[PDB]
This record gives C-alpha cells, structure tokens and sequence, in this order.
C-alpha cells in the first residue's frame, strides 16, 4: 500500500528562457507578443481613412486640378499617402511651414469646404487668367489651384490696390491659403503687375504678414523659372483677415472649415491597400487583431495598439518544467 | 532546482496525472491511481493568474511615436526625436525581457516549492507509520484503504487509529 | 512541558498587493507616496514668489501703464501668473520670441530696473507725444509702457536720423526692449514721421537687427488698426549697443540687470494664494511637507520634491502577512 | 507560502508575541509565555530596513518636468515635449508600481523562510527528546524548565543531559 | 540566510575545499579529505553564467547623448535635449544599480538553496545507518571506506548494505 | 568515520551589496562598470581623427587665411575642436543657421574642395580687391576667405547685375558658403558698390534666397563696424545653383564635395593630446579599452562603447558568501 506526491507532465514541447536557465520546457506557457499582421488598412471605429491616391498632402489642401476626386469636404480616422503620388505643388514654389502644416492637419479628423473670397472680392483687376502649364487639369492644359485666384492685370491698366475682409463668425477654425508670385525677371513683373514697388500685406487680431516680389531666374522646373511663396494659417473663431495688395498676389479664394480630432491623429505613408474592413488597432504596416499585451510589428498606429517592443518572444511560464517519464 | 523537489529526488512528472498541477498516486487493495491536490492546485493558479494578469496591467500604457516631418535645416530637432523615440524603444524592450526572464525563473521555483510543500505535508501525518522511499512515495505499515488514502490527500489522516498496527508490522 | 515556535499577529488591517496576490494584511508597511497638498504658495528658501497678478508676464516687464505695482526691482524664488490676468501688451502686436523670452525670465532670480536710454539721447525729434488710449494709466486715459518711447516728430519737421549708443560696463547681462511701428495707412505715417523710406536698425558685437515699417489696415484692437512689433534682446557684460533710426521707433527707455539663478526656475500660472509660509517643495498645486519617496501631485514643482507618479498608492510590505487567532 | 509555514504548519500569528516578529511560546511548571526570539527578529529588521533604504535611494532622484510654451508654429517641438514628459512618468510609474509588488511578494516569502529555519532551528536541538505536534509545538519527554527552556531559544540545549530521562518516558 | 545553510546550521565555508562551490569532507581509516560535488557545482556555474550572460545582452544597447549646439534663442529645444538626456541616463542607472542590488541577494540565496538540497540528498541516502551532527555533518554506525564514501557523493549509496551493521551498532 | 556536507570559502575581500544587506564578503564576483580611460585622442577603424588646432569649425570651412594648414581636403572618423582655437570668422559676422551647419558637417566622414565658382564667372566687376585687415593671413596683413570672394567694382564704373551658375552633375552633395556685406554707412556702400538698390539672390529647384544690404554702424569687431551675413547651404545631386546680385555680394568661390558617414557623428569640444593609436571606443575624455558593459566616464562618445551610468561600481556576484575559518 503506498501513496506518492508528484507533479503534472504533458507532451507540450513549448519553452521557455529564464534568467538560469534557456530553452527550458514547460507544461503551459502564454505568449504575449504580437507578430502578426493584416498587411492592409482597414476602418477604425467604423470610420474610413482618407486615401490622398495619386495627391500628396499639399496637392489636396492647395486644390491642385489633378486632384478634383479629393476636393471638397473630407472625413477621416487617418490619412493614408502613397510614396509615389505625382501631384504635389505644380506651379514651383516653397509651402512655408510644410512640416507644421502636415501636423495641424494630421490633428483633425474633417474639412469642410466653402468659399473665402469669392472673385467679386477684388474690384479693379483681372480674376480670369490665372492659370499655367505648370498645371495642368485633366481636361486642359493650363489650370490652376481650386482654392487659389492668381491675379493680374486687366487687359490694359496699372495695378491698384486690392481689399478684401472675411470675418469668422462661425464656431470652427479656418485653415486657408494664399501666395505671393516672384517673375524671373521684371519684364514678367511690368507684364502682369504692372510697374512700382509691390506688396503683400495681411493681418488678423493675432497675425501680421507683409512680403514684397523678389524677382531672380531660378532653374527651371515644370518649364517654370519663375516661383509662387506659398502661405498658410488658421483663422481662429471670432478673428477677422484683412487682405490687402497692390500686385503679385495668389489671393484665398476657398478655405476649410476645421474640426480637431479628440483622438490621436495619424498619417501613414504606405502602398498597403484601403478594403472593406473593421479595425480596433491599425498599424502603418498593417492590422492587428490581438489581445496580446506586446507587438514587434511597429511602433506608428492609431487606435488601442499593444506595446511596440522589438523582441521577437515574449513568453511567460505559467505551468511548470516539463518532465514526462519514461 | 531550489528547492530540489521537481526534477529532483522527485525525478519526473506525471502525464498519468491530466486534472492539476501537483497531486497523489496511491495504490492498494481496489487497485491505483492519479488525483490532484485541489487546494494547492487552486491556489497555484490563482496567484500565476495575478501575476499574469499584473504584469500585463503595469504594461498597459504605450509610448506613440510620431509621424511627423522635418525639413533640412531641422536636422537636430530631427535627430532629437528619433533618439527620445529609440531611447523609450529601448527601456521598454528591456523592461519586458528582463521581467520575463525574471519572473519564470520564480515561476518554475514557485511550482518547485509547492510540490517540496505537498510533501511534506504528507510526511507529517504519516509520522513512523509509514515508510520514506526518498522518491516522493511512502510505503504504508498498515492496510490504507481508499477513505484512508482520501483522509491524507485532505490532512485529516489519523496517526493514533493506525499506530499500533503500523507499530507491530515495523518492528 | 511544551515550546512552541511562531509569529506576530496584531490588529493591523493595512493591506498590500504583490505579484501572486492582491488585498494581502501585513503586520507593518509603509507608505511612499504623498497624495496630500497644502493648496497655497509659499516661500522657498524664505524667499518669496513673485505675484503678477492682474498683469501678464507681457505687461509686467515691457511697463504696462497699469503694473506700476510691479514696476522697478524684484526678487523672486518663483513667478505666479494669474490666469484672467488682463493687463498684457495694451497697444496691439506681436512680442516676438515670446516664448524663449518667457524661458529666459524664468531663468532669473532677480531683476534691477534702470535708465538705459534716457529721452535726451534722441537730439532732433519729440520724446513728450508717445500716448495712447489703448494703453490707458490708472489716472489717465492715455499712457504708454513704462520701458520704452514712442517717438513721433517735433510740431513741424521732417524726422531726421537719431541715434543712441550703451556701453555694458558692468558684470550682469541686459534685458532691454524696443519695437517698430506700423501704421494703417501711409497718412498716420507721413503723419508721425513724415515722408520717405523708414528704417529701424540696431546692432552689438553679436546681434544685428534691421525692420522697416508694414503698413497696412489689420482689424482693429483695442481701439487700433495699427500695430507694434515688440522685440527684446540681452545685451551681454562688456558688449555694446548702437541704435540707429530715422523714423518708427519704439525706443528703449528702462532695461533690467538680470540675475540668473543657479537653481531650477518656475512660472506657476495659477488662481491658488500666497500667504505667509515656508516650503522645501512647491507644486503648481499646492505645498508638500513629506518625507515620502513618491507623490502623486503633479510633475510641475520647484525645489525639493518627492518623485511625480501616476500611482494612487505606492505601499511597501515591511511585516509579515497578519494572521490573528481565533 | 512559499515555505509553507506562515499561514502554513504554523496556521497562524500570536497576536500575544508583541516585542518580535518571530520567537517562542513555552509551557512549563512555571506556567506559560511569549518571547521573541531577538536574533532572527533582529536579523530581518535590518534587512528590511535596508531594502527599504535602497529602494529610497533608488527612487533619489526626479524627471523635471517644464513649464515651456509654444507657439501654434511649434506645434511639432511642444508634442516632442509632452511625449517625452508622459513617456518618462509611464517609465517611473512602472518601475515603482512592479517594484512594490515584486519587493512585497519577496519580503513576505522572506518571513515565512524565517520562521521555517527558526523552526528546524529548534527540531534540530531536540530530536527525539521531544515530540514533534506538526503545528510548530514540540512536546518534551522529560522536565524542562525556565533555564531549560532559555537554552532552547538561545541555542545552548543539552542534548545528552537529558537524554535517558527522555529515553525512559518515551519508551 | 533564506534557506539556512550557508552561515546558516553549517556555520563556515572551507578553504581547503578549491575545486568546488559546493562538496564533502569525509574521514576514515583512510584519512580525511575534501571533495567538490562535480554535479552541483557544474550546474551552478552555468545557472550564473548564464544570469551573467543574460544581464549583459539586455544591456546591450546604449543611449547616445549628441553634441548639438544650440543658440540664444534656442533654450527650449537646448533644455528639452538636456532634459531628455539626463531623462534616460537616470533611468538606465536605476535599472543597472537596482537589478545588481536584486541578483546579489538572489544569487547568494541561489547558493544557500544549492547548500541545503546537496545535504539533503546525503541525509536521504543515510537514514538511520548514520548519525546527523546537525552541523551538515554524518557519523556512520558503520565502516565507510572510500568507496562507500564515493557511492554517497554520487548517490548510489547501498542502504541495506550497511543496515544490520548500523542497526546493531546503534542499538 | 564521518562525512560532511559544506560549501567552498577562500581569502577574497571583495565585496557586493545586495537589497537586504550592504558589504557582502563573496568568493567570487564580477565588476561590470569601466572607470578606467585612456585621456587621448585615437583613431577609430584605423581612420584618424581631424584636428582643427587654432582654428574653429567656422575658420576651417570658411576657408579662414590662418586656417590654410587645414585647407583642401579631409577624412575623418571624427572632429576635434580646440576649447581656445583663436580663428572663426575673422571679418565680423554672423554666420547663419550655424548650429544646423554644425551638426550637419558632423554627419560627414570626407569633404573635397574644388572651385564651384571661378573668378572668371563674374563679369563687369572686379575680384581683385577683396582683402581686409581683419582677415589676415600669415604672411600678408589683409587677405580673405579661401573660399569666398568679396566682389566689388571696377576702379570707376557703376555695378552691374552679375549672374553664375553651376549644375551639380555629380553623385555628391555640395556645401557651400556665401554672403552679404552691409556697410557701416552710405559712403562706403556708394564707394564699395555705387548707387541704387542693391540685391543678392540666389535660388535652385529647392532653394530660394534674396537680401538686401542693411547700413548700420555697429560696435567695432577687429577693427571693423560693417558686417557679412554669412550663409551656407547643400546642393544635392541632380541641382542647379543660380547666382545673381548687382551689388553687395560675397561669392563662393571653393565648395566641397561632401560624403555623408554611415555611422554615428561625433565633434569633440577638448584639449586632448591625438596620438598614434587605434581604439574601438573614443570618448570625449578618453580611450576606453574594456569588455565591461558599463561605462562612467562620459555619455558622449564615438565608435562601440559601454553604456553610460552615474554609478561608481556594479559588481555582480557570481560566487557565494565568504565564510572562512577559524
Ligand atoms: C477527508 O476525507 C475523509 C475520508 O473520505 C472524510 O471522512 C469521511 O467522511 C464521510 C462523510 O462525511 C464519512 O462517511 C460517514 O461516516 C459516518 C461514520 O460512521 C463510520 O465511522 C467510522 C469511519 O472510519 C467507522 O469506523 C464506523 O464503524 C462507521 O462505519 C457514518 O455514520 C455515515 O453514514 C451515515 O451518515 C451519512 C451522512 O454522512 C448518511 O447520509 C448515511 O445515509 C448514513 O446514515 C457515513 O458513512 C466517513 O466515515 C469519513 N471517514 C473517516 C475515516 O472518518 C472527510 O470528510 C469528513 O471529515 C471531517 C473531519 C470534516 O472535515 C468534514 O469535512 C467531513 O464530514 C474528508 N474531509 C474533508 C474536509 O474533505
Ligand atoms: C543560554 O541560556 C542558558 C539558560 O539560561 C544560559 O545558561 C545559564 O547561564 C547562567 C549564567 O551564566 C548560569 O548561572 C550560573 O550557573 C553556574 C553553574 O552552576 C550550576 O550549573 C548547573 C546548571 O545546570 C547545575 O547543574 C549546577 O548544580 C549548578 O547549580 C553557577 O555557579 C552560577 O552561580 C554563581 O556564579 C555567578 C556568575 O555567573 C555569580 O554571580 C553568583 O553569585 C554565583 O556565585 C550561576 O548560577 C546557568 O547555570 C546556566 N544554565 C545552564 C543550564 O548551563 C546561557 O548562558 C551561558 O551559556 C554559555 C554556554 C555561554 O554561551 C554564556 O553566554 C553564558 O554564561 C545562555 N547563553 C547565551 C549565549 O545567552
Ligand atoms: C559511484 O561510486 C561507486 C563507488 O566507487 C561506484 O561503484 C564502483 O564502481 C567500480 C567500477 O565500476 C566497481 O569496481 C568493479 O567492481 C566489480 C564488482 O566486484 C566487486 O563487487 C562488490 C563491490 O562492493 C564486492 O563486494 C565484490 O566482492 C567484488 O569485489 C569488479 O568485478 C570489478 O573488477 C573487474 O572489472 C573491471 C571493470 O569494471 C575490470 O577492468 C577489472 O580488471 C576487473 O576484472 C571492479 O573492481 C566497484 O565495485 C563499485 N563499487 C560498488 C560498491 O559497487 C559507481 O560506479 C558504478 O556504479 C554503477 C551503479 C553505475 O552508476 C556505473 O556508473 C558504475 O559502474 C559510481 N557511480 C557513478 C555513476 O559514478
Ligand atoms: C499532444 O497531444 C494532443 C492529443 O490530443 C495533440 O494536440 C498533439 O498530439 C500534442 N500536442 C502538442 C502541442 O504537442
Ligand atoms: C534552443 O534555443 C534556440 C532558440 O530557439 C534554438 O536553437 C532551438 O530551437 C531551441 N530548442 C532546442 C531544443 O534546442
Ligand atoms: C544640368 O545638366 C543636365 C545634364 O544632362 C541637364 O539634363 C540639366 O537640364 C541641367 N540643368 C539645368 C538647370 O540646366
Ligand atoms: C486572449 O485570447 C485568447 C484566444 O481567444 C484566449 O485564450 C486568452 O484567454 C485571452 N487572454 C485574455 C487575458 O483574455
Ligand atoms: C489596534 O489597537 C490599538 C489599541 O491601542 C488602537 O490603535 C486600535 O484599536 C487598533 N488600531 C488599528 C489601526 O486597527
Ligand atoms: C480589496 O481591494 C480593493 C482595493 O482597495 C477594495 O475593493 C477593497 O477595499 C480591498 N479590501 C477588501 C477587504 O476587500
Ligand atoms: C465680426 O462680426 C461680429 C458680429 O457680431 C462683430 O461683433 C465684430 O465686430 C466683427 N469683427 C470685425 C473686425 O468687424
Ligand atoms: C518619515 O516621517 C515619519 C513621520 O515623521 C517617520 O515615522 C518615518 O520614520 C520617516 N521616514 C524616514 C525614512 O525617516
Ligand atoms: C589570496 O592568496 C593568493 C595566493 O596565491 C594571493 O593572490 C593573495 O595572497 C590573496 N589574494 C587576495 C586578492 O586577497
Ligand atoms: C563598507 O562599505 C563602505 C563602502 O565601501 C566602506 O565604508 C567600507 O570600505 C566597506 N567595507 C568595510 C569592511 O567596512
Ligand atoms: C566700452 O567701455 C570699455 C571701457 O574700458 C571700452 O574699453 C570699450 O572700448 C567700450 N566699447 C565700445 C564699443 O566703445
Ligand atoms: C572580459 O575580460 C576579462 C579579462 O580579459 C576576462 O577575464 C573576462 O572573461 C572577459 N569577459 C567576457 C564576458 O568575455
């Protein structure tokens, strides 16, 4: 008659490393890295991304005529931008403040679209021909931004001086844009805007902007030596613009009504195909459906993600050594 | 192991025994068999669950890295971003290595010292009535019928009712 | 005859968590960390903060008409900044690097206002005109800052070129200011400081700065449709500044001797009170007085402070778990 | 427990012990008493108390957060900031929080070892001079009194002197 | 210590012991002398070894702190790099001295732990064929020759063998 | 006949600490931190280090008329720069965006200087006499930049619009420098480059720049109250660069080739003595040869270094207690 105390043994060949002792076997174990993923994006909280397709980031906001698919009103859980998107600024020209740009509007989730100052807003010049081979519309040759007017002269005058006002008397920030042109040489500056010193004067309650024409032929690029100095900002709720310009102004002429996002804002570069799908957790590199505590797929997403490390296993000892006889 | 019960003078386990973690082989007269220890079983798993459970907790927040851009002359702040990114990159990768590396060392210890436990619970109410085999088993000096078994699984053993009978079959 | 071997049990009901289990009583633990706050400001290191009250950082060291109860000398082991303050920049515009100037003020322990520039170093313009109802004294309706002058033209001349020269011959930097006048329109310019191209220029060994007036009609504030652009600089032990104008200056008038602090530096913007007390730790928060390893106050503190965590309680086990009988 | 005596053999405290954190209770002619047993109490008072210490002096030092502000053009550089303020606070949060729970499962198996030695510390002496109840209680075969007792605690018992007068009433 | 041996009812180490962490010193007809347990030794070397080994690999990164130079008006940004730098180097040296604070007291109660289980396994063979010192030391109620001895230090010690021998011997 | 059971001591006196006990006598043990340097500079992968001696970063890339030992091209596994080296900018200054520039050259392993713009390249105006006493060489007390030329007019004429250009065809970015020069008065702006607006500007299909000479007179700087705006930028492969100015221009002259390093950048700020020796690990205050995984000598290092922590000692136990007898 006998009794014995013994332990559980199984024909598990999962392991485990400790700080003594690696490759260890034990009877029960939980993983709790993630390394799987859904190479794809996918909706989160049943809200699509945005995708900018063959548009980069300042091709859509600036309206450029090859990205009429995109224009007008926008919702979003995140942007998605393809790496080899041709449409960009077409006209040549520095966005000014690009990076802080990207950010403000990564930290939205909707645009809307309307219209700032419409043409009738400048009384003694010409809104009609503003438009260039460097950008080009799908159906014509020579377009130009939907959300920009460039103003010259008309057909035979001197440049006067321009007014226009826009008070924002709405319940949400106005992202708008505005440009000032710089001719490759002062034929071009006589030719559109007339001769004499010209400015570019803009002001809110909280901001003052003033630029003067700076003419030199730089290289050329899309068959343009001449360049725009593209502008942005944010007209706060309650704040009123003043534009005034006696020449060489690219005026606002449609702007966005902005809705900051509560949530953590993103904007993925990526080739990864936009399906029909839900998502909780939506990582640049793809989906993840886990609830797992750790991840080693990366460390950009949105939504309720696991902790990005870059361990490739992370497995805890639940059971003990495995030690199964004979 | 440290407290030389599993993989020591316990020399294996039991794949015989499917129903818990540490547990029993008794054998007598209505034959054998395998039957877990409930209490430290339960017991077991209830503090591996916490522990689990607590580090997975302390573990619940997440350090977001950016996708946000620098131009040329933002070399620095550029540089800055990525080496405070990289930086908690690598403090946490080390926080979880490190804990698991740490924590199955004590988890495997913790099982180790719950089976030396069992035993010698068992030892101590067999007292002389029983014979120490060294492997974990005792060899009875007296008929251990199956509520006999049952009351040493459960520590109400009765040493006194079987002393003599046990005292005359030893000596 | 019997000896037993055991452990100590008491009435404790404090409990613990570990890893393997949770609400665990212990016979003794102690407690590191500090949830507990006096809701105050108090002296560090008995020296007092500085209470800006209802002005600004903006108002207090560029001399609102207003902050004469702050104006001249001030020792401060910490800045308050009330939140409804309403007496910041009276006459509308830009303070520029207004925040690495705040970071710099914060820097400083002490400041000694002194004459930098009195009003007889301009020769051949008017130093009696610079008011304005914008920036209104508590006495009179029309007033200016305190540190500087807005120079206008004598009854009938043209503004000629003035000039001003400061020699730093002592061993603490200068934090001093100035700014640039922009009028509506070309009228109040050829009004103040006549006609012709205006320009502000000012250098040291290590600084050179140079701006000519914007003019244009920006929403009006404070009664203004003007602006100023305020700037600030420091003028370093043994360097030199020159100030050149012809017109549109806002000249510096009052500087500071500023005295950096060897510790930590704070700006508090708070509603709590300053009252009579002494501190080793001060929170934006409150006051600690603990020994404690931990708080859970807040991450903003000046002086010496226990560690800031998001934990409720941070509870070591010290005695063994209670386990009283019956 | 991790060795089993704490809420183990021993079911429970002596809420009469009130000067150590382990010791004794003796029966004898003279009657009946507590006492702590002043080396190991002591022992495991400095040690906590050193754990304690280091643990301070670990945590000695602080993440300083600013009071810095930026501007709506520094909307990149003020987000580097929080994420580097919050992303030390999680680092130290854990590291104190795991801590705490990791040091509170340790210093509570620490008091259960050290009434398990203490206990074998006591068997050891005896042997068969007495008799082991299971309960953490040895029950003398011959008359031990007060200094008989105190030779216990302090570790000076004789064996051999009182062996036969043992030997006798046990057999 | 933890588990009681070392400093422990075994009250010092041996100097004249070189070849091992952990062995026998035995006396007979033959003489005295000390042998290292070559088993127990062997596998706390590599136990520590391998901690040692594991303990560097997850160091095995580093945080760059840069030479970046930042102007006047720069003081944010310079402060935010310095805050930072200072952020991990704090966090690193709190890993690094707590982690050598927490291995040192496992690592020696490792040791204790390894002290205690090698005497046990002697104790276990023996039985009652030999008489427990309570200093970690047996005295055989038989002759041990060398090869008697070896068989207990590589645990094929014959019982049985050796039983009437002792048993007339003891009683 | 006995035998007993018992662990190995010896005579060691080293010491650990561990959480419930400080000075633990061990048998054997580990010390994981190196204190222990080599203060000197060596080379790294068998490539040596640049030492700019008395000159500074600015001096050398400038092309300072001192700094002609270290003119022409350089590899380096890193950059010393000497606490006191005496010549920077020489004609007073600021030269701008200097901290990106910093780091930017420190990313670098090798530049190759080579003539971007031949004096041949600016056509009705004169390039002889571009000297100053301010700059000057070793032999000759007035000289200038090696890279740079100051252009001003010929003997009697008025100064034209200038224009240069250069295509980058090459697999290589190119830094280089230019300037402006603002005159302490009209006088020497009408002598050094007539009468009338004057503008410099430049511009490729990334970069656009435009500067107007600002006349101040400034607090003397070696011997000189005007001033250069210094400038520099990167032409990457594939850029045309377009020069054009009618007065006030300091050219470039000398360029460099640059080749970004794949590995860590490193400049080192010190007075150390550069020996002939290899090392695999170079900080800033020292050699460090060692197997140990940590380091207390310095944060800021270059090559495969230990990581770096405030402790004094980490000594891991291996062995255990040290109990010997008697
Ligand atoms: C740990 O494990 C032991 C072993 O299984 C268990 O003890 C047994 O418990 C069962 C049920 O409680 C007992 O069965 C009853 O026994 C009584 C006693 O009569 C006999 O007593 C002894 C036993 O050795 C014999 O020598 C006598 O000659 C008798 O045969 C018996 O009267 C009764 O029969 C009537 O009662 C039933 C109600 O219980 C009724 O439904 C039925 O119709 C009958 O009219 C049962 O046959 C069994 O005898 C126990 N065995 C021993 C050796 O004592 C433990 O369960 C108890 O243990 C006590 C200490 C407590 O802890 C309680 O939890 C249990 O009552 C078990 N303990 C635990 C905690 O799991
Ligand atoms: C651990 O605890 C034990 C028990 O209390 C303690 O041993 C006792 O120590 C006291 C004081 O040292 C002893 O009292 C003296 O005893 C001597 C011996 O005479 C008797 O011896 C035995 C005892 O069993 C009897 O059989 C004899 O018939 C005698 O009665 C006695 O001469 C003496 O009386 C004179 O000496 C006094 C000075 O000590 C003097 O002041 C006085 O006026 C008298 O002229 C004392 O009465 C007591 O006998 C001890 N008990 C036993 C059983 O031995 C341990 O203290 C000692 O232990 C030794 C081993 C060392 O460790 C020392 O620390 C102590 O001296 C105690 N040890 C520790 C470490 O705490
Ligand atoms: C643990 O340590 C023990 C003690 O040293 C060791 O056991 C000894 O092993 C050696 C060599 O294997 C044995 O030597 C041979 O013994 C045989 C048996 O004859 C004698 O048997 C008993 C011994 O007590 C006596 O009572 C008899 O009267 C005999 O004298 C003997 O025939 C032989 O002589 C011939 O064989 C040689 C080949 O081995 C040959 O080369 C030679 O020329 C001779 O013709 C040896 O003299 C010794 O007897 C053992 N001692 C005992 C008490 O049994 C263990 O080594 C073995 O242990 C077994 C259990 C396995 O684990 C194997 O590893 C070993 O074979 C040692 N074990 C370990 C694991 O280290
Ligand atoms: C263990 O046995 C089961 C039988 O149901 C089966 O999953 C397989 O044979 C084994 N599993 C693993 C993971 O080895
Ligand atoms: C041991 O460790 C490594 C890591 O997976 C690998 O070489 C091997 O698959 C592991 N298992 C065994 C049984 O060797
Ligand atoms: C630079 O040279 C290349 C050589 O093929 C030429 O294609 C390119 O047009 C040139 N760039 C300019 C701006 O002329
Ligand atoms: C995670 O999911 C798996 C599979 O559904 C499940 O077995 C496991 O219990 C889950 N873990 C938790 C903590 O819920
Ligand atoms: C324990 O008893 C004491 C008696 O002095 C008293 O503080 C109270 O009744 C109890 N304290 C706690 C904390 O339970
Ligand atoms: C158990 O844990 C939580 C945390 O305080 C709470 O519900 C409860 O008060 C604790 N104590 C008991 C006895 O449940
Ligand atoms: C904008 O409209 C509101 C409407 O009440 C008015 O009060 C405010 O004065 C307007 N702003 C300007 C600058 O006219
Ligand atoms: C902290 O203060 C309390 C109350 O004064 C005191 O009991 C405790 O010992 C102190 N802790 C230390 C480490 O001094
Ligand atoms: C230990 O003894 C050896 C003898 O060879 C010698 O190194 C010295 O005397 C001692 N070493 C130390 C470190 O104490
Ligand atoms: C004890 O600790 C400190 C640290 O080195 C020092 O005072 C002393 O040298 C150490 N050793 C001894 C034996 O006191
Ligand atoms: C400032 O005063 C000192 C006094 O010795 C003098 O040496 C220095 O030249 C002065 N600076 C200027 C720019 O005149
Ligand atoms: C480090 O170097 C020392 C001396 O050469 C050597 O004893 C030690 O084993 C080395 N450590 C490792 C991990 O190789």
């Amino acid at each position: 008659d006998k009794i014995c105390i013994g332990y559980h043994a199984n024909n598990s060949t999962t392991q485990v490393d400790t700080l003594l002792e690696k490759n260890v076997t034990v009877t029960h174990s939980v993983e709790l890295l993630e390394n799987q993923k859904e190479k794809r994006f996918c909706k989160i909280m049943n809200k699509a991304p945005l995708d900018l397709k063959d548009c980069t980031i300042e091709g859509w906001i600036l309206g450029n005529p090859k990205c009429d698919l995109l224009l007008g009103d926008q919702s979003w859980s995140y942007i998605v931008e393809r790496p080899n998107a041709q449409n960009g600024i077409c006209y040549p020209g520095v966005l000014n403040e690009l990076e802080e740009l990207k950010a403000f509007i990564g930290s939205g989730e909707r645009v809307e679209r309307f219209e700032m100052f419409p043409k009738s807003t400048w009384a003694g010049v010409d809104t009609s021909r503003g438009v260039t081979n460097a950008c080009p519309s799908y159906t014509i040759d020579s377009s130009f931004y939907r959300n920009l007017v460039w103003i010259v002269k008309t057909d035979s005058a001197t440049y006067p001086v321009i007014k226009g006002t826009y008070n924002n008397t709405g319940t949400q920030p106005i992202l708008y844009f505005w440009g000032v042109h710089h001719p490759l040489d002062t034929t071009v500056q006589d030719n559109l805007y007339g001769s004499g010193d010209k400015y570019v004067r803009m002001g809110t309650e909280s901001m003052n902007f003033a630029k003067s024409p700076e003419i030199a032929a730089r290289p050329a690029v899309n068959g343009q030596r001449s360049r725009i100095d593209y502008y942005w900002s944010v007209l706060r709720p309650g704040e009123t613009l003043n534009v005034e310009s006696n020449g060489n102004l690219i005026a606002p002429w449609y702007a966005y009504k902005f809705v900051s996002t509560n949530k953590k804002g993103a904007v993925f570069k990526s080739d990864l195909p936009i399906e029909n799908c839900d998502a909780t957790c939506q990582t640049i590199t793809g989906v993840l459906r886990t609830n797992k505590t750790f991840q080693n797929v990366s460390p950009l997403w949105i939504g309720e993600c696991p902790k990005y490390v870059k361990s490739e296993s992370l497995r805890l000892a639940t059971g003990l050594r495995n030690v199964p006889q004979i | 192991g440290i407290f030389g019960a599993i993989a020591g003078f316990i020399e294996g386990g039991w794949t015989g025994m499917i129903d818990g973690w540490y547990g029993y082989h008794h054998e007598n007269s209505q034959g054998s068999g395998y039957a877990a220890d409930r209490e430290s079983t339960q017991k077991a798993i209830d503090g591996i669950t916490n522990k689990v459970n607590s580090i997975i907790n302390k573990m619940n927040t997440q350090f977001e890295a950016v996708d946000h851009e620098f131009s040329n002359l933002e070399r620095r702040i550029g540089n800055l971003n990525k080496r405070m990114e990289d930086g908690f990159l690598d403090v946490w990768t080390y926080n979880a290595e490190l804990l698991v590396l740490l924590e199955n060392e004590r988890t495997l210890d913790l099982h180790d010292a719950n089976v030396k436990n069992l035993y010698e619970k068992v030892k101590s109410q067999l007292r002389d009535n029983a014979n120490d085999l060294g492997n974990g088993c005792f060899e009875f000096w007296h008929k251990c019928d199956n509520e006999c078994m049952e009351s040493v699984k459960n520590g109400t053993y009765d040493y006194p009712k079987y002393q003599k009978e046990s005292k005359l079959n030893r000596q």
